[PDB]
RNA sequence: AUCUCCCCUGCCCGGGGUGCAAGCCGGUUUCGGCGCUUAGCCGAAUGUCACCGAAAUUACAGAAGGCGGGCUAUAGCCCCCAUUUU
RNA sequence: GGAGGGGGCUGGUGACUUUCCCCUCUUUAAGAGGGGAGGAAGUUCCGCCCACCCCAUUUAUGGGCAGCGUCCCCUGAGAAGGGGCG
RNA sequence: GGUGGGGUUCCCGAGCGGCCAAAGGGAGCAGACUCUAAAUCUGCCGUCAUCGACUUCGAAGGUUCGAAUCCUUCCCCCACCAC
RNA sequence: GGUGGGGUUCCCGAGCGGCCAAAGGGAGCAGACUCUAAAUCUGCCGUCAUCGACUUCGAAGGUUCGAAUCCUUCCCCCACCAC
């Protein structure tokens, strides 16, 4: 069970560990990332009992110059997220086949979440869709209606094409975070409970795959062990 | 006298008891909790779902709380608990601890340690 | 398809006939009923194309002196309704086994609609439950919640014991009346569509039985035809 | 028809009364523990879906110390009996 | 072949959740496994295991049950149901 | 889960298997009475509403020459119990 | 439902089956130049970043001594149509 949120204080994360949570993701939505924040993430993760995987995020830049610079800044960190309602950057983001999870098709667009050609290209390039929840807690009633209509449309377009889905709260403060049983009961309320469990299983397996990829000398899934001829 | 017999348990409503907490440093009255949970249970259920899942708060002394539910729809009540966003100057936080069929068992699993029985003594003494 | 409402003007009833309605019930909730109102009911029923059956109603009087006086005023009219949240009068009303349909367990009581012993006695005496809807259109949100909770409880207690149910709007003005397809879709929304059709079938059959009882010389279902020895 | 005795046959020997909310313990009003479970709650837990099958969660309908007898109400199939019929 | 009456049976496997419960277990706190309502649990007509109080320690006296299947009587579309045992 | 009981007229309440035997009280109506009214008394007392006669004793089945009553079944209504 | 077509570097765009042959332009970086800057020119031009070498011509399979090119399949992107 893996959450995606930002780190502010230690008591909030100590409350997170005491409930159910085994690990989470530190969320860098900025262009200024250094090793000091990641060392503070190490300190708060070793504070009580946890492991945290850090990522980086970009919003509203060019088409594929952004793709090259995003690869160059991605070569330092573990995982990544690209958010944006623009379809033009979304096509390149699902085309570059190296982004793990994808967010924001509903609030920058306000028309429809995922296109059919977009969902078929995501099936060929294996990019996952991340569903946020802070968008549900900063809107009005009919806005909640249109947003959950978009999520149910995206849920069908991910179910029929077997597109991987990761749920998160996309939190910002101490109290924006919610329970994992709550998110499981909500995704049970929407369509199905087995797919709700599959979302959490995929959320664990994608971080497991990124950790197993960047852990040792693994290139295109090739494991190399004792007595290497490494230059 | 105005008395109504309890339905037999093959015909009565199958119920569950959700134990939860309203996390904030701020304070609340139990009537404010009932008002916010009625507004939220409307905002997630309508008339149809509120007839479906039978919401009623039974206990709120601390920021912990106990509320009653139908048996088939505890996930709906939890999803009703998630969509709290704002109450007039501020949010409140609703965080579920668990769900059980009675008070003596849900009181000891997450809430406390001992098993109290107060309804019997307030019925027989008063 | 039979409605229960009061008559104010003719244009409202002409709008009622033009939609789906084949007939309805004129509702006398007063203690002063005469032949002039029933002749006006005849005139408005023969105005465009309709048939109307008139009834009488009582509220908040004694226990069984009311039962005798209710039988004595019932001997002039076709059908009858007794409304009241008091359980003491409700026991006598379901005990006297001559009232056709029964209303108001939800707004005068506000605790629970029908008791189990009450439902078993209604099964032995064959009295029907009438479900109103003006109560749904003059309340607030949680009041709608508790009222429809009471109706779903009464719906189960009428389904398990095969208690007859008649739906009506209990209207008071030109626009309080609603569609029969609307009420059928709402009772479909609650539990089942077959029971929703059975409610309308029972609503037709109870007026058909009262008309066939008070039409000719019928005593305890005994039909007497041509060349009678009647004194 | 009721009531009471003596005339039989066979079996069994402590006789009555209250009843687990009986009874016992820490406590000494009020509470917690035993009785209490190859289910054992007490503010009364035994959840949802699919399927083999066709005996299946569909009708009557829900434990509260346990076991045995009798009564009441019926869901699905199997077996048996009766009227109409041909 | 159609309304009805009587007798028999009422679960198993697989997936989810300890956030439906209980028990057991190891383990960087959470998982795994097993079990979880029936012919009546209802009705309270009864008896027994278990307790306390009195008399008594008795098969000397005495107490309790039974005379079943069969038969008789009564009512039904005469299958069936109810009551009884010199 | 358990014990001792009750259901009869509009309401509180008695009643040997037997002639509305249905004690009744309060209530309604009428009479009588009074300037009016209260109280007392008289008849209907559920119906015909003068005598008198018929129906209801929670419901069904059965016994009997005959059921409120005697038997069986189905129910409900009481009282009190966690310590 | 229908016809004529296109997919090549960060963006607009050429390209005989063959030596990064990959015309290129705009862009980035560096040089040169200038007091500074614009314009012009030079190299890297995706990488090692001096010559030079390797990779990508929407994707897969196949032909061939060898595919942007030739064949097949899967796709997408254009333009215009109800009268």
């Amino acid at each position: 069970r893996i959450d995606i949120n930002r780190i502010e204080k230690e008591e909030d994360i100590k409350l997170l560990k005491e409930l159910k949570w085994n690990g989470f993701v530190f969320y860098q939505y900025d262009d200024e990332f250094s090793k000091d924040r990641y060392e503070e993430v190490k300190a708060i993760a070793e504070s009580y009992k946890l492991k945290v995987y850090s990522g980086v995020k970009i919003k509203t830049e060019s088409s594929k110059q952004l793709r090259d610079k995003v690869k160059k800044f991605r070569n330092k960190c573990h995982i990544i997220l690209i958010e944006g309602g623009v379809l033009k950057i979304n096509r390149a983001a699902v085309e570059l086949h190296d982004v793990d999870i994808l967010s924001t098709p509903e609030l920058g667009r306000k028309d429809s979440g995922i296109d059919h050609v977009l969902a078929r290209l995501a099936s060929n390039h294996r990019v996952a869709i991340e569903l946020n929840f802070k968008t549900l807690l900063n809107k009005d009633g009919y806005e909640r209606a249109r947003t959950l209509l978009f999520f149910r449309n995206n849920l069908k377009l991910a179910k029929k094409f077997d597109v991987p889905v990761v749920i998160s709260t996309d939190a910002e403060n101490k109290y924006q975070i919610k329970n994992p049983y709550d998110l499981r009961a909500f995704l049970n309320t929407l369509v199905e409970p087995l797919y709700a469990k599959k979302i959490m299983e995929t959320a664990y397996k994608i971080c497991d795959f990124r950790d197993y990829l960047m852990r040792d000398n693994v290139v295109r899934y090739g494991v190399e062990i004792i007595k290497e001829e490494k230059e | 006298i105005e008395m109504l017999k309890t339905l037999p348990p093959t015909l009565r409503e199958k119920k569950r008891y959700i134990a939860f907490k309203i996390l904030y440093d701020e304070e609340l009255k139990e009537g404010e909790v009932v008002n916010l949970i009625r507004k939220a249970v409307l905002e997630y259920y309508g008339s149809w779902g509120t007839s479906k899942a039978n919401p009623w708060l039974v206990y709120y002394d601390f920021p912990y709380g106990i509320l009653r539910c139908q048996r088939d729809n505890v996930d709906y009540v939890k999803a009703s608990l998630i969509l709290i966003r704002e109450f007039k100057e501020k949010p409140v936080n609703i965080i579920c601890l668990g769900v059980s069929g009675t008070i003596r068992k849900a009181k000891i699993k997450f809430l406390g340690i001992k098993k109290p029985k107060r309804w019997f003594v307030i019925r027989r003494e008063r």
